[PDB]
């Protein structure tokens, strides 16, 4: 009904926000502020964020990062776009990014178990091939093709994902959907 | 709030519908009755006491306090109601937790609004509106049950598709099946589908109010789920709905021109009319105490109808009836007093019948014609209406438990003649039409208007020669009441000043006791409910029959039987059911006597008639105050001197006047002795009376 809020992941966003514009280099200047200045750029879409910083500025937020990193992640980013809107003047319908550096411990490719999936890690190896960039498909508008009614906003799981149901209670399709490939959001993709 | 553009859309955007919502609540929260009364919380309160589920909103009320939303609720009344209707939900839920089991829904009814439209007047500029109108309702369906929030059966894998609320305006068709995803055949889950309650009226203008030379207009309405059974056919109603366009009545078929049928969406519903059962049986008692309650009650039935007091005491007698008996389950006797007025034209015989319709409750109207909505006679047939396969039960067994009233009784079928006689004899009509073999009950009382044989009752023959009724069918009735007709100025004089006073005081630029109002006339005739008993004085009523017996066959009459004194039964039990006695007394028993006697007497020709009044005057003059019987013998002697001048001279010289001598002889044939009192009395003023002393004369104005 009033769209269950995951209170754990707003919690994080307002604390990582707080540490956004609060966070200060050694000079005494909110280091991110200079860093999201260069965001306002076309082409620029990420602030990447030290771990080592977080730990230093909130050591809960830091561990409820790096425990729940696949969760928490679309809050962050969101925590950035709003840290980014005050500031300056983005595009409305521009999309950032939170790259984080600097994990103090790295794992093995071995030890990425199925206790690692959806938690924050960092492992080294050898680049084998990389594929060429492609736009994703993260979250598309589709189309009923009985009702035509426009079910929006939809996220891709890494797969190309139809609405389960209908919005239009009756009509309770679910094969028969068209992608409004110009109402959709893409992302840069390289798989290597 | 205000509009930037069209009122139907405006108000269904989702900012302005939430200001409505709000403000709808704080009316409904913060009403006074301008004298602090706050008539939402108790009007809400007791609609949940009684499980109502519709709250009833002035619309004074509601534009005096809140403007905005009266001027917003003609325009798209749809949206607006059904905003009131969630917004009263919740005023309700707030002030009581537990009503949400109960109806889960509150319909507002919008009452009072200004906007009257007659039938004749709505257009497509109405369209979608609340509009008022009032008329006739002329048909009406059954309670229907229609769809509400439909489930169906996906009968392909056989899933349960979720509760789909069903519109006025379209068919609700699922689209697949959500498990499955079958576009195929579903069909309505029935055990857990809700319904709501529906019916159709069709609703025309008054009579009254088309007037030019012109046909009445009329217009479906639809009642819906609280509405329903607030009408009958026949209702004169005023109507609050939205005049409705777009459901699936368009014409496109070719069949003719693209034109719309409407309908009204009903949303209030109000009779014009009073609204069966007594509360107070005190009032009702201290009359019964009266002690003077029967000649109230008598002079209290056909207010506009001068004179005829023995018919008002026969009528009164079979309004309240006997008491039916049955010694084992094998010797029915009614006690129904069934009444026959024979009497020629213009002596307000319909109308004593109008007045027993209009006081009697399950009286059914009949006549000998064909032109009646009822007919005596049962059938089976497809209604014309209805178009449905109707037993239509005649008019003998609609009025079962009440009185049959049949006017022209005298110029009926066969049919409706051996109708009446089963009815009449064994209180049960026997069908054998279609494949229908019943029989079925009609006790009723029957009451009955016939004319005379050529228009003219002559007093020469017996009743039976002059009425047109065979014998069978005349033993059936208790009370003859032959209905003569004379020239008498006095009474003629009286009547008339009646009929023009009445003519007078109802332009349209507008005896001895009072009559007892019809209100609680009808009240205290529902005081049937205590059946009564006699044990009282068998040898006087035995030797009274003797008599009867001795003297009618001493003179060539109609035997008196068994009928008369089972007849005398009922009306004693009638009686003294009037003074609600639980018992018969004497007095009730001679009353009944009196009544039965002067029935059976008229009856006869002239020359036993008469023979019989004189040899049962002792019966006859019961309850007469010795004023009655010296004027009816004045009246007789001065209408003989009258018959005289009218002969010798052709005319008559006013200020008739007749000796004291033949008065006098008279009072000492029926032994009075005392005219003073009768010369003071007030009734001999009232007829125009005076005498001289001096004079030795009696005399008559005119
Ligand atoms: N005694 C009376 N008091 C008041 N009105 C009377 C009386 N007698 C006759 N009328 C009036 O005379 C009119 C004729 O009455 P009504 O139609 O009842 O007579 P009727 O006996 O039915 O005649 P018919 O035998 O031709 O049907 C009525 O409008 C009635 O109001
Ligand atoms: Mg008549
Ligand atoms: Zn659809
Ligand atoms: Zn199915």
């Amino acid at each position: 009904h009033l769209e269950v809020r995951d209170e754990v992941a707003e919690k994080c966003q307002k604390l990582f926000l707080d540490f956004l514009e609060e966070f200060q280099s050694s000079d005494g200047e909110i280091k991110y502020l200079q860093l999201a200045e260069e965001l306002i750029r076309p082409e620029r879409n990420t602030l990447v964020v030290s771990f080592v910083d977080l730990e230093q500025f909130n050591q809960q937020l830091s561990t409820t990062i790096q425990e729940e990193f696949y969760r928490v992640y679309p809050y962050l980013c969101r925590a950035l776009k709003t840290f980014v809107k005050d500031r300056k003047e983005i595009p409305l319908a521009k999309d950032f990014y939170v790259a984080f550096q600097d994990l103090p411990t790295r794992h093995k490719i071995r030890e990425l178990t199925s206790s690692r999936i959806g938690l924050l890690t960092r492992i080294s190896g050898q680049v084998v091939r990389t594929h060429p960039v492609h736009p994703e498909l993260v979250s598309g508008t589709f189309l009923c093709l009985d009702c035509q009614t426009v079910i929006r906003d939809v996220e891709q799981q890494f797969k190309y994902t139809q609405p389960n149901i209908c919005r239009n209670p009756v009509c309770a399709n679910r094969r028969r959907f068209l992608l409004d490939t110009n109402k959709s959001r893409f992302v840069d993709f390289q798989k290597v | 709030d205000l509009k930037g553009h069209s009122v139907r859309e405006w108000v269904s955007m989702a900012g302005p519908r939430l200001e409505i919502h709000h403000r709808f609540k704080n009316f409904l929260r913060t009403h006074v009755d301008s004298h602090g009364h706050n008539v939402f919380k108790e009007r809400i309160s007791d609609m949940c006491k009684e499980n109502r589920e519709s709250l009833v909103v002035n619309y004074e009320d509601l534009a005096a306090r809140e403007h905005v939303l009266a001027y917003f609720l003609p325009e798209a009344p749809a949206e607006l109601l059904q905003i009131f209707d969630e917004a009263a939900l919740e005023v309700v839920l707030a002030m009581y937790p537990k009503y949400d089991r109960i109806t889960n829904h509150i319909h507002v009814r919008i009452s009072h609004l200004p906007l009257v439209e007659e039938l004749r007047s709505l257009r497509q500029l109405h369209l979608n509106q609340l509009i008022r109108t009032s008329g006739v309702v002329t048909s009406c369906t059954g309670v229907l049950p229609q769809l509400s929030m439909v489930k169906y059966n996906c009968n392909k894998c056989n899933f349960v598709l979720g509760p789909f609320c069903q519109s006025q305006n379209q068919e609700v068709k699922p689209g697949s099946c959500p498990e499955c995803q079958s576009a195929g055949p579903f069909e309505v889950n029935m055990e857990e589908t809700i319904y709501q309650n529906y019916q159709r009226i069709r609703i025309q203008e008054s009579p009254g109010k088309v007037a030019a030379g012109r046909l009445p207009r009329s217009k479906d309405a639809i009642l819906l789920a609280d509405l329903v059974d607030s009408c009958k056919p026949g209702d004169e109603i005023e109507l609050t709905g939205i005049y409705h366009n777009n459901y699936d009545g368009s014409l496109n078929t070719a069949n003719g021109f693209p034109v719309f049928a409407t309908v009204i969406l009903a949303n209030h519903v109000a009779k014009k009319d009073n609204k069966l059962t007594d509360e107070d049986v005190k009032m009702i008692t201290s009359l019964s105490k009266d002690q003077q309650i029967g000649e109230k009650i008598f002079a209290s039935i056909a207010p506009s109808i001068y004179g005829h007091e023995d018919i008002k005491r026969g009528l009164a007698l079979a309004l309240f009836g006997g008491e039916p008996k049955n010694p084992g389950g094998k010797h029915k006797v009614r006690g129904d007093i069934n009444v026959l007025l024979c009497g020629d034209p213009g002596t307000a015989k319909s109308q004593f019948l109008k007045y027993i319709e209009k006081v009697s409750s399950r009286a059914i109207f009949t006549t000998g014609q064909g032109a009646s909505a009822v007919g005596l006679t049962a059938y089976v047939q497809r209604h014309p209406v209805s178009r449905e396969w109707t037993l239509e039960a005649g008019a003998l067994v609609l009025a079962d438990r009440g009185v049959c009233l049949i006017d022209e009784f005298d110029k009926m079928n066969d049919q409706d003649r051996t109708s009446i006689h089963e009815a009449m004899e064994q209180q049960s009509i026997s069908i054998s039409k279609a494949g229908i073999v019943t029989s079925l009950q009609a006790r009723c009382t029957v009451i009955a208007a016939a004319n005379p044989i050529g228009g003219r009752y002559d007093p020469s023959l017996t009743f039976s020669e002059n009425v047109d009724l065979t014998e069978p069918i005349i033993s059936r009735f208790d009370i003859l009441c032959v209905v003569r007709d004379t020239v008498d100025p006095v009474q003629d004089e009286m009547l008339a000043r009646f009929v023009v006073g009445s003519h007078v005081r109802h332009h349209p630029s507008n005896e001895p006791l009072p009559q007892e109002v019809l209100k609680k006339y009808i009240i205290y005739a529902k005081e049937r409910v205590h059946p009564k008993l006699n044990q009282m004085d068998q040898d006087k009523v035995a030797k009274m029959y003797s008599d009867l017996r001795k003297e009618s066959m001493a003179t060539g009459s109609i035997p008196i039987t068994v009928r008369h004194i089972e007849s005398m039964i009922r009306m004693a039990e009638a009686h003294a059911r009037i003074h609600l006695r639980d018992y018969v007394i004497e007095d009730d028993v001679n009353m009944a006597i009196r009544v039965m006697l002067e029935s059976f007497i008229d009856t006869q020709k002239f020359s036993v008639m008469r023979s019989m009044r004189k040899t049962f005057a002792r019966y006859l003059s019961f309850r007469r105050d010795n004023n009655e019987l010296l004027l009816f013998i004045l009246k007789q002697l001065v209408a003989e001197q009258v018959t005289y001048q009218r002969n010798r001279f052709g005319a008559q010289q006013d200020t008739i006047e007749v000796p004291e001598k033949d008065l006098v002889d008279k009072a000492r044939q029926i032994n009075i002795h005392n005219l003073s009192a009768f010369y003071d009395s007030e009734l001999f003023r009232m007829n125009k009376f005076s005498h001289d002393l001096k004079r030795k004369m009696i005399l008559q104005q005119f």
